[PDB]
């Protein structure tokens, strides 16, 4: 019984991302004004079962790794934390219900950052080992932010429940009472991922994604997995935190509906963002995230410190 | 050292209260709204002098109480009540804030009668 | 349902140190550190102690272990990585630590402890909690007494803190 | 003093004979200190949940607060440290 | 050269944190308190050179709350003797 | 000043709205009438059993039965 | 480095210890060391020579463990019979691992490898702030924790720092070095008494810094690394030379100079009590330092013999170098034998 | 134009069976109703008396008032 | 309520306790009939070990272990 | 234990999607081995490396910034006791406090970012 809750967890966020692959490459498709793929079956719905077991099958192709050890850790490690994080998500019911919750999200999403550690580690390429180092930098300086939005904007819940947010959503969404804080999380979700402006890139450019997206071919379907797979999440958990849908009982797949809607529809502006814009440069990135984003983000989250004591509204810790 | 005595097995072996929580929670509102009188004294009896084994003749006491409380719901208002603690125990925390149109009825029944 | 479970990662989370302290290099320092404070997590955990565990299992882990093992990462780079040597006095110290250790869950009959250290005592069985407070965690609540009661307290780490910024930055050569 | 106690001791102690009897590497010796800071982490956790004595629970924060800045210092001496050679 | 500012200016610092008999947050009792409660009564204004000797009984008391050495070995002395009686039986009570 | 902050407020809005929304983040919570209101809302919940006293010898009030007036009353919350 | 942080440093040096001396909670107490640590690492290193970066390492580790050691010791009086407070240890091992942490805190016998070494590595006025400033926190501490103090442990610390540390230094011609075994030396009388009359530790203490003082004091007057430092000086100018050797003699405890005053305060309160010949033990390696430091005494004269003394170092002009409170402390480490019925107003 | 929202409903598909499959599965394996959320220390021991309660080992059957009758 | 009936629970609980334990106990090495162990005699609350003991080890789990981890 | 279970798993199919993923392609149809892989001379990619201060600060600040944001971390819980007063008054102070370590690293050289 419990098992099958597991695996039905775990399986379609699987589907969800080939899938997922297939509507962001049809998305940028017409975004580009062009048609996505129509020729691997009809409509596209065969291209995901094309590229997963192709591959697959491509053979290992290259080097010899210096570690066995961590080679075959990292994708291990990726997967593993992109899986679990979905466990407390709070659906109409977690699956696992925690008490603290978020921060464990947010604890797991910080010890994501050993698979590029390890990964771009063993190259045994020098290069790709400092793409990594500088990768790890970026991914780590947004894990700085985050937590502190999280910090406040869950400071309007009372607890960390992440089931007493949807009781919070219910007379007004979350992104009313802050827009702006919001509106710094979602960019903060496109950080770690690095989607454009943030993603790094071939061409001339650090090529952190040159070694790391080539090498390890069928664990680069893994990376690839995790990638994608870690981006429907933070989606979802924007889709929880800053709105959110009423809950009826009785007949709970209807906000399992709306749910899903908007977190889809979330994602589907991530794929166009990345249409959108260019890519910034590495240290108008970093030192972009130093000069503006953390001072305001201490500035409202402060006011949110005293906010809630001023108009007598704080929240009730159950 | 000192050697410790508790009670015989029968100066236990008092009285039942079973019911689920969920019943018990706004069941228990009501009593700790009318009763009350025997058991605030049993809670400056255990706490006062606090032995557990000392006082727990106060405890034969508390748990009449909510015996007979039960008895009169049962006898006296007996469907809303029992909708009323069903509707509760569809839980998720049982909130009140979640079925209030048979706590008005309950307390409708119980204020219209007893 | 064998619920020694606390005990089994008391164990593992000794035997990380105990086959790990050897060896030349950090870079599997790193992974022997990491396995010990996660089973760390699980210790903490398993006598309930949720947030603390999770703060472990976030500056420690998280911060910690990345920030090394950015630096390690970044000072030495390894072409060989090799098994290289040292772990002979780590194995041996885990047969003399597992019939030292098997030695105090063997003489664990009755009260077992040693004649070095201070006195433990033994036994197969585990004390825990009772007594439920309603709607309180028991931790989380103490912390809510750091910002109340801590004043002192959150005075000198702080100062600490911001004293930890201009030391490490002045002796990376701001000048 | 249960068990896990003694087992924790004997982690502490690996780090410290760790730390004393190897001076070849010296990350290696920060890091055995780092480590065995950690066990102190899980001792004071474990005892003070164990005895339920609330308002006390932050030696566990404010002991592994200083876990960091006071190791921060340590990698920044030691990275000065290795540009003086090598 | 130990100073007390603390007592002097009328602050308390770490007078909250340091015993366990302290006001807790919302008040919740410490597994072992009122033998704290006890040890400090006895030990209270004396030197600490005495209440060694004569606050023993009590302290020891105290311990016997804190590390559950005596109990806890009392406990291993009925296993150990139910482990040789499942060879001679004693059956079982419970259900 | 009026040029000074034109100016600031001219190349770094960001750094500007922030030290307001700091600023004015630390005023407020002193002027603001609601402030009492929080307090004495937070003081109004019990976590813990109310424990009663021997009530003989003792000067009346805060009386048994729970509806008698004499203690004190939330009833302004009630209605707010 | 500016001007300011080093007062925002300094002024968080001497806060630091002011919590360790004021603080009645453990965990506040390991906080005022891990300060004095933090903000005791840009001191030494102020000039960026490598030498400071490694000497300052060598504080770091052993310094930094020794806290941990010392938060050991704390958790496990924390098993056994335990609150958070200042005052006798309850246990008899916590005891011990915290003399011992407290033994590396400050140079003594088994712990001390590490003064000479960075003592020699970093400049002058860190020099001074190593061997003086600190060394107030951990006797602070001893003071109040002595009645569980296992004796044997401290009284054999105590002497094997003696022993060890003060038979040192012989073939050092460095000065810092020197110094720094005189330290360990000074540190095993304290830490000798510490258990019978507390008050003359402090005693040994307060001259003990006030010896230091005007020791490397006058090191900055004169800048000598070395003793040939010290005889060229003799033929720049004399006065701040037989400075040097007459405190160095009151670091000696030579009998009618002021440093003879806590050997002798210590003989008495040592004495009174049971044991003879442990002091006596003591006095033999006492004179070894002495005739090491009378060494440095034949260091000088005048109708000298050759010294080769050279030349350009005759000068015209004074140097301007501000020496904060030296004669004060000059005259006070000399002169004071002639007192002590003051020794009580210490306590 | 309609090209991906084809895949978009499959999109919608596969993250919607989780949210049903683990509602169904409450409301069955749990019996009736939810499962009790365990948070604070005083909701579980409701739980566990609930159990002792129902003679059946489980918190699902809840008794009732009739069950003292 | 709760209170009255978990401590009638309890000590029930703890005389099945004594009574088992003066069963098996008897013979020669005397410790006597069932004793708390301090040197001073009045209420100290049970140890969760004392109460749950011998029990068959079913219900040691999730009374022990049985609230971490939820349900 | 059930999110242990959940772990047990989630790290399995981990495992498992790993193991298919190295036998598929050296179970493939045909493998062949030939070219040489020189790791060799120092520039292919970049050359050697001169380890550089700036994004090791970033690690530091990194660390420094985290301790006080997980000493922040608790504050949703102590947001409500009976003493609001100080409450605002040390919370205020501490990520005030955080702003100006940040304030005073970006006045002094720090970050700066083209050197
Ligand atoms: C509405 C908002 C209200 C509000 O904000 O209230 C203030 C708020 C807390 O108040 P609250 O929340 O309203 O009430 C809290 C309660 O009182 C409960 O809190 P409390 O009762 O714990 O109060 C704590 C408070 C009060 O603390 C105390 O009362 C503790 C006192 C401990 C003893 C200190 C003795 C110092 C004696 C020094 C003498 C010389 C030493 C050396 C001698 C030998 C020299 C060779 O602590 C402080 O104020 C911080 C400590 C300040 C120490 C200052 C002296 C340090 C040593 C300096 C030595 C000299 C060095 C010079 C340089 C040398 C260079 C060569 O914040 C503060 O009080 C200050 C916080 C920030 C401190 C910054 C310090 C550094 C400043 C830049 C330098
Ligand atoms: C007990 C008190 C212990 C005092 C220890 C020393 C404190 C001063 C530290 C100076 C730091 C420094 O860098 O100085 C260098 C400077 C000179 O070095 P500098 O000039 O190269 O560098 C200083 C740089 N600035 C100016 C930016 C700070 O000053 C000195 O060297 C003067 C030292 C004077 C020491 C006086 C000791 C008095 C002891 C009195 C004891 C009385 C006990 C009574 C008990 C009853
Ligand atoms: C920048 C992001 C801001 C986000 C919102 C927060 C708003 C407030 C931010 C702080 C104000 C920044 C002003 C610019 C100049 C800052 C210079 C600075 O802090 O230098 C360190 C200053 C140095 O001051 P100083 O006297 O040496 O002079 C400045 C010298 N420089 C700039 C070279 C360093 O140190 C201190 O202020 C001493 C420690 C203070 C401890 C904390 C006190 C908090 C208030 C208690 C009441
Ligand atoms: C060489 C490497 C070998 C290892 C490779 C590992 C790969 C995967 C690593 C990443 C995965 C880490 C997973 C960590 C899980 C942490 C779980 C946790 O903290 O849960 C919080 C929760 C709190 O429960 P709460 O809500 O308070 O209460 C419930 C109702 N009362 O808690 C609970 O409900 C209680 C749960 C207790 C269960 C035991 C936990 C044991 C954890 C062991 C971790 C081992 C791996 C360490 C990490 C290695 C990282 C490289
Ligand atoms: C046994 C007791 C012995 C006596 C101890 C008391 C010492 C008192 C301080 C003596 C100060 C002497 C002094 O001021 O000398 C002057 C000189 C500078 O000259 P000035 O007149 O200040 O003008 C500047 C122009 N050049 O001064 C200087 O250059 C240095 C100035 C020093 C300033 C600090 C003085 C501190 C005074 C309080 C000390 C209290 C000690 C009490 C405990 C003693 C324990 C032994």
């Amino acid at each position: 019984m419990f098992m099958i809750n597991v695996l039905t967890l775990i399986i379609p966020i699987l589907l969800a991302v080939a899938f997922l692959t297939l509507v962001e490459r049809k998305v940028l498709g017409y975004m580009q004004f062009r048609k996505g793929p129509n020729v691997v079956g009809p409509y596209g719905l065969l291209q995901p079962i094309a590229d997963a077991i192709k591959l697959f099958i491509k053979e290992p192709l290259r080097p010899a790794t210096s570690s066995i050890s961590m080679f075959i850790l990292a994708p291990i490690l990726a997967l593993t934390l992109a899986l679990t994080m979905w466990i407390p998500l709070p659906m109409p019911y977690p699956l696992i219900n925690m008490n603290l919750g978020v921060l464990f999200m947010l604890a797991m999403s910080s010890l994501a950052v050993y698979s590029i550690l390890w990964s771009g580690w063993a190259s045994n390429s020098k290069y790709a080992l400092i793409g990594a180092l500088r990768a790890v930098a970026q991914t780590i300086s947004y894990e700085v932010t985050l937590a502190i939005i999280l910090l406040s904007v869950l400071l309007m819940n009372g607890s960390f429940t992440l089931s007493t947010l949807i009781i919070t959503q219910e007379q007004v969404w979350l992104i009313f009472p802050a827009w702006p804080l919001a509106m710094m999380w979602f960019i903060s979700t496109l950080a770690e991922t690095n989607r454009a402006p943030f993603d790094l890139t071939e061409g001339e450019s650090e090529l952190v994604s040159g070694f790391n997206v080539e090498y390890a071919a069928g664990p680069f379907a893994l990376f690839f997995m995790a990638e994608y797979a870690n981006i429907i999440m933070m989606n979802i958990f924007t889709t929880t935190l800053f709105l959110g849908a009423f809950h009826n009982p009785y007949m709970p797949e209807l906000y399992t509906i709306n749910f899903t809607i908007k977190s889809l529809l979330l994602s589907i502006t991530f794929l166009w963002i990345r249409a959108s814009y260019p890519r910034f440069r590495y240290d108008q990135l970093m030192h972009l995230l130093w000069k503006n984003f953390l001072p305001l983000t201490l500035a409202l989250c402060m006011w949110h410190v005293s906010l809630p004591i001023l108009l007598s509204s704080i929240p009730p810790q159950t | 050292p000192g050697i410790v005595e508790l009670p015989s097995l029968e100066d236990l072996k008092v009285q039942e209260v079973k019911v689920s929580s969920s019943v018990l929670k706004a069941a228990a509102h009501h009593y700790g709204a009318q009763c009350d009188k025997p058991n605030k004294e049993f809670m400056l009896c255990r706490w006062e002098e606090k032995d557990p084994r000392r006082c727990l003749e106060e405890g034969k006491l508390v748990n009449q109480c909510a015996l007979e409380f039960f008895r009169q719901i049962k006898r006296h208002c007996a469907e809303p009540f029992t909708e009323y603690w069903t509707c509760i125990d569809y839980s998720g925390l049982q909130l009140f804030r979640r079925c209030r149109k048979e706590q008005a009825q309950f307390d409708k029944c119980v204020l219209d009668k007893l | 349902m064998m619920t020694y479970i606390v005990f089994i990662l008391s164990i593992i989370f000794v035997m990380g140190f105990v086959g790990f302290s050897s060896k030349p290099s950090p870079i599997y320092g790193g992974l022997g550190l990491i396995v010990s404070g996660g089973v760390g997590c699980g210790i903490v955990l398993n006598f309930g102690g949720s947030f603390l565990g999770l703060m472990v299992f976030l500056i420690y882990l998280g911060g910690m272990m990345v920030v090394f093992g950015y630096t390690t990462a970044m000072a030495t780079e390894q072409y060989p990585e090799v098994w290289v040597s040292n772990k002979v006095v780590l194995g041996t110290f885990i047969t003399g630590l597992l019939m030292e250790f098997l030695m105090v869950y063997y003489v664990l009959k009755d009260k077992e402890v040693e004649i070095v250290f201070k006195f433990n005592g033994m036994g197969d069985w585990v004390i825990y909690d009772t007594g439920d407070s309603g709607f309180f965690s028991e931790e989380a609540m103490g912390i809510a007494a750091l910002y109340s009661y801590g004043t002192w307290l959150v005075i000198v780490t702080g100062w600490s803190l911001l004293i930890g910024v201009v030391v490490i930055m002045e002796i990376t050569r701001g000048n | 003093m249960s068990l896990v106690y003694m087992n924790i001791m004997m982690a502490f102690t690996v780090s410290l004979t760790g730390l004393l009897m190897y001076r070849s590497h010296l990350m290696s010796s920060l890091l055995c200190l780092e480590g065995m800071m950690l066990s102190l982490f899980i001792l004071a956790t474990l005892m003070i949940l164990n005895s339920h004595f609330t308002l006390a629970s932050m030696m566990p924060i404010i002991l592994l607060v200083f876990a960091a800045c006071e190791a921060a210092l340590g990698l920044s001496l030691l990275v000065m440290v290795s540009n003086t050679y090598g | 050269p130990f100073f007390d500012v603390q007592k002097k200016l009328g602050v308390d610092l770490d007078h909250w944190m340091t015993i366990q008999s302290a006001e807790q947050p919302h008040r919740i009792p410490a597994r072992c308190h009122a033998f704290e409660k006890e040890w400090i009564e006895c030990a209270h204004g004396i030197g600490s050179i005495r209440a060694e000797k004569e606050c023993k009984i009590e302290f020891e008391d105290f311990r016997e709350c804190l590390l559950r050495q005596k109990t806890m070995k009392r406990l291993n002395a009925i296993k150990r003797q139910r482990d040789k009686l499942i060879k001679e039986g004693k059956y079982t009570p419970p259900p | 000043v009026a040029a000074f902050l034109k100016n600031v407020w001219a190349k770094e809005p960001v750094l500007v709205a922030s030290f307001a929304i700091a600023g004015l983040a630390v005023i407020l919570p002193t002027l603001s009438p609601y402030t009492k209101y929080s307090l004495m809302i937070n003081r109004a919940t019990p976590y813990n059993y109310p424990v009663p006293l021997r009530d003989d010898g003792n000067m009346p009030d805060v009386p048994s039965h729970p509806q008698d007036p004499q203690g004190p009353s939330l009833e302004w919350l009630k209605r707010l | 480095m500016n001007p300011i942080i080093l007062i925002i440093i300094l002024m968080t040096v001497m806060l630091g210890t002011i919590i360790v001396m004021i603080s009645t909670h453990w965990l506040l107490i390991w906080i005022g060391f891990e300060m004095n640590m933090l903000a005791i690492i840009p001191i030494m290193m102020k000039k960026h020579n490598p030498r400071a970066t490694e000497a300052s390492t060598k504080y770091f580790l052993t310094q930094s463990t020794a806290s941990m050691l010392l938060m050991m010791a704390i958790i496990i009086n924390l098993m056994f019979s335990g609150q958070w407070t200042v005052m006798k240890l309850f246990n008899p091992m916590a005891s011990m691992l915290m003399t011992m942490a407290l033994a590396m805190k400050l140079g003594m016998a088994p712990f001390h490898f590490w003064v000479p070494e960075v003592t020699q590595g970093i400049p002058l006025s860190s020099g001074l702030i190593l061997l003086t400033w600190q060394k107030l926190a951990p006797m602070s501490v001893l003071y109040q924790i002595l009645p569980s103090i296992n004796l044997d442990l401290i009284l054999t610390l105590s002497i094997l720092s003696i022993t060890i540390g003060g038979w040192g230094g012989l073939n050092q011609t460095q000065l810092r070095k020197i110094m720094a075994y005189s330290s360990i030396a000074h540190m095993g009388w304290m830490t000798a008494v510490l258990l019978y009359n507390p008050t003359m530790t402090l005693l040994n203490l307060i001259i003990y810094i006030i010896m230091t003082s005007t020791m490397f004091t006058l090191f900055m007057a004169n800048s000598t690394t070395t003793t040939l430092s010290l005889s060229h000086t003799w033929n720049k100018a004399p006065i701040m030379t037989i400075l040097v050797l007459i405190t160095l003699l009151s670091m000696g405890g030579l009998p009618p100079l002021s440093g003879f005053m806590p050997k002798w305060m210590i003989i008495q309160e040592m004495t009174k009590n049971d044991s003879i010949i442990l002091p006596t033990l003591m006095a033999i390696t006492a004179l070894l330092n002495l005739y090491f430091y009378m060494r440095l005494t034949y260091s000088t004269a005048l109708t000298m013999f050759p010294s080769t003394n050279n030349m350009k170092m005759k000068w015209q002009f004074p140097t301007t170098k501000r020496m904060t409170l030296l004669p004060t402390m000059t005259v006070l480490s000399t002169m004071l034998l002639p007192l002590t019925p003051i020794l009580s107003i210490l306590e | 134009w309609f090209e991906v929202l084809p895949g978009i409903a499959v999109m919608g598909v596969c993250l919607f069976i989780p949210g049903m499959a683990t509602a169904r599965i409450h409301r069955f394996s749990n019996g009736g109703r939810e499962k009790r959320v365990a948070h604070y220390s005083y909701q579980w021991y409701l739980m566990e008396r609930d159990r002792r309660v129902s003679g059946v080992n489980r918190y699902y059957v809840s008794k009732g008032l009739e069950n003292i009758d | 309520l709760l209170q009255a009936e978990k401590d009638r629970r309890v000590l029930q609980m703890l005389r099945e306790n004594l009574e088992e334990e003066a069963t098996i106990m008897k013979d020669v090495p005397g410790w006597k009939v069932g004793e708390s162990v301090f040197h001073t005699t009045r209420w100290v609350t049970p140890m969760m070990g004392e109460l749950y003991g011998l029990r068959t080890g079913e219900e040691i789990l999730s009374s022990t272990y049985g609230f971490i981890w939820y349900t | 234990m059930n999110l242990m279970i959940t772990l047990l798993t989630n790290f399995t199919l981990a495992t498992l999607l790993v193991t298919i993923a190295f036998w598929l392609p050296q179970l493939n149809v045909y493998s062949e081995k030939t070219s040489p892989y020189e790791c060799g001379f120092d520039p292919m990619g970049s050359a050697r490396l001169p380890f550089s201060m700036k994004f090791f600060l970033v690690a530091i600040t990194f660390l420094l910034f985290d301790l006080e944001i997980a000493l922040l971390l608790p504050l949703p819980w102590a947001s409500q006791t009976t003493n609001l007063n100080t409450m605002l008054t040390m919370a205020l102070l501490l990520i005030f406090l955080l702003a100006v370590s940040l304030a005073y690293e970006w006045t002094q050289k720090g970050l700066e970012w083209t050197e």
